[PDB]
């Protein structure tokens, strides 16, 4: 889970 | 737009976007992820139309975040393209493309596409 | 990437892109259209990964041009998202989204999508 | 999915989509525009996963409408790509691409991109 | 288009697309992957404009493959949207969206976007 | 305004 | 024809 | 590597 998301 | 664009914006997931719109079309600011930590902060840069049409058209804009800061490198970059719509419940409507650095063999899985709405609330 | 990204790039139609990649991830420069006139020049700003992976992965990047300068306002902005691939015949491969400011009734025709390849040659 | 996909679906604008999902992965049906007239009806065809995963994953699907019928030819076709998510408030979430037939000079403005959600209600 | 669309088409990677364009706008056929095995074959269905404009416009079309057959289920579906351009070196130019069935938490990584050109050669 | 819309 | 193009 | 590709 990508930093754009988390 | 301009002073209407300046400030803090939130998408449906809780991400926070902070922008200053400059007098000649510049956007500068930071993007902060969910969990809201002191760095899931990433730098953003973009551009907007500073003399938009006077009928009820929105203000066209876009910006880039490369997902590298001092704590993390996710070897990717996202661009958001959309428009600002002002008034009583102002929002910014976007589509986004997220590209990851791949080898040429894996280049078929490099770019994801989705969409996002930001409000002031 | 970095010093490999800095310089002049050309797409298949003849548009010219001039960028300086900065030490901490900034992209700044100009985009010039076909006909090549002294202004079909527009300002660009973006971001790239300045510490990319060391296997053969490309360097993820993106940038925005708002289509307003001193001669023209086309009330739109384009974002390019892609990666830089170095070596003997270096190229940058992109997908782009072009959004025009619309009324909310016309908002279904606001964003076009296409793709572009830039070379040094 | 399957018997959950079969039936009538509505997007946020009022368009109506009627589909039969067949036993081996076929989708057949009609799309009817706003105003709801006896022909703003257009034929659709597509495909879905008929043996989807058993954890909580959605059912991947897509379909095409070419915008020609007996009353109108708009010289274009739309593809929707998305997934069906079942349960109490079932929905289908999509992104779409609309392409118009153009000359090669105008080929830069051939494809629009947007997104749509269909519910049963 | 029509009898010009009917037949065998190849993309830059070696995939093979076989279509019959029907008299009233139907596309039916199979898609076969690289390696070319007796099943990496998958069923396709789509639609095209059967009365296209008479100036030099292309023929708008699209089709869907769900990636399930008797040997494999990849729990995904791709839509291609584009146009057929005839003549001496005929081609079909497309953009595609590939969606995978995900949980709602992973729904941000469900859809990839890319582009493809098919020739007769 | 396109038949997908109206 | 748009300035990205001409 | 996906069947669209391999």
């Amino acid at each position: 889970c990508h930093p754009q998301f988390c | 737009a301009e002073a209407g664009i300046t400030g803090t914006w939130y998408n449906q997931l809780g991400s926070t976007f902070i922008v200053t719109a400059g007098a000649d079309g510049a956007l500068t600011g930071t993007y902060e992820s969910a969990v809201g930590n002191a760095e899931s902060r990433y730098v953003l840069t973009g551009r907007y139309d500073s003399a938009p049409a006077t009928d009820g058209s929105g203000t066209a804009l876009g910006w880039t975040v490369a997902w590298k800061n001092n704590y993390r490198n996710a070897h990717s970059a996202t661009t958001w393209s959309g428009q600002y719509v002002g008034g009583a419940e102002a929002r910014i409507n976007t589509q986004w493309l997220l590209t990851s650095g791949t080898t040429e063999a894996n280049a078929w899985k490099s770019t994801l596409v989705g969409h996002d709405t930001f409000t002031k609330v």
